[PDB]
């Protein structure tokens, strides 16, 4: 299993935040574009969302 | 130093529910439009992921 | 006592949403009422995934279904 001890929670949500945050760091470096997008569920998905796929 | 600043909303609920859950992370998304999220638990349920990841 | 046991759905229409009813009260009458009674709910079908499932958690589930019949939308 994975340790608790080697990094505690917060460390880990902090792996996850600077995964997200770099990969839209390098989707930016790469087409200059924000990444930030509508995020309501009950409506259609918002456009230029299906442009995602590369993210 | 990384090109975009992350703006973070941070929320807690205590137990899990696919109605819960579904309902709490839709209801961040409203016209928020966030582009990314991370989840945690204290939980052993297995079934968790899934629900998130139908989402 | 009777007791009730809910039985859920999610059809295509409400003219089937009564058939459903229909079939579970014969389903009552046919079988003993004294031991025990079946109750229908059922529920049209929703434009997406998620207000579905938010209807199977809150509309049916509520109503604690044994089980749940489903059937393909108009479209």
């Amino acid at each position: 299993s994975y340790d608790e001890w080697d990094y505690d929670l917060p460390a880990r949500v902090r792996d996850g935040i600077a995964i997200i945050t770099t990969a839209a760091s390098t989707m930016l470096s790469e087409h200059n574009s924000i990444p930030q997008s509508k995020s309501s569920c009950n409506n259609i998905q918002e456009s230029r969302v299906y442009e995602a796929h590369m993210l | 130093h990384l090109p975009v600043t992350p703006r973070v909303e941070l929320v807690t609920m205590q137990e899990s529910d696919p109605k819960s859950i579904i309902t709490r992370i839709c209801d961040l998304m409203s016209d928020k439009k966030v582009q990314g999220v991370v989840f945690g638990d204290d939980t052993d349920q297995e079934a968790i992921a899934q629900i998130l990841d139908f989402i | 006592d009777p007791k009730i046991v809910n039985i859920g759905a999610v059809l295509s229409t409400k003219k089937h949403e009564q058939i459903f009813r229909e079939a579970v009260n014969q389903a009552n009458f046919f079988h003993f009422t004294r031991k025990i009674q079946l109750n229908a709910t059922s529920v049209t079908h929703r434009p997406n995934a998620i207000q579905m499932a938010l209807s199977v958690c809150e509309d049916l589930i509520s109503s604690q279904v044994y089980a749940i019949l489903v059937s393909h939308p108009p479209a």
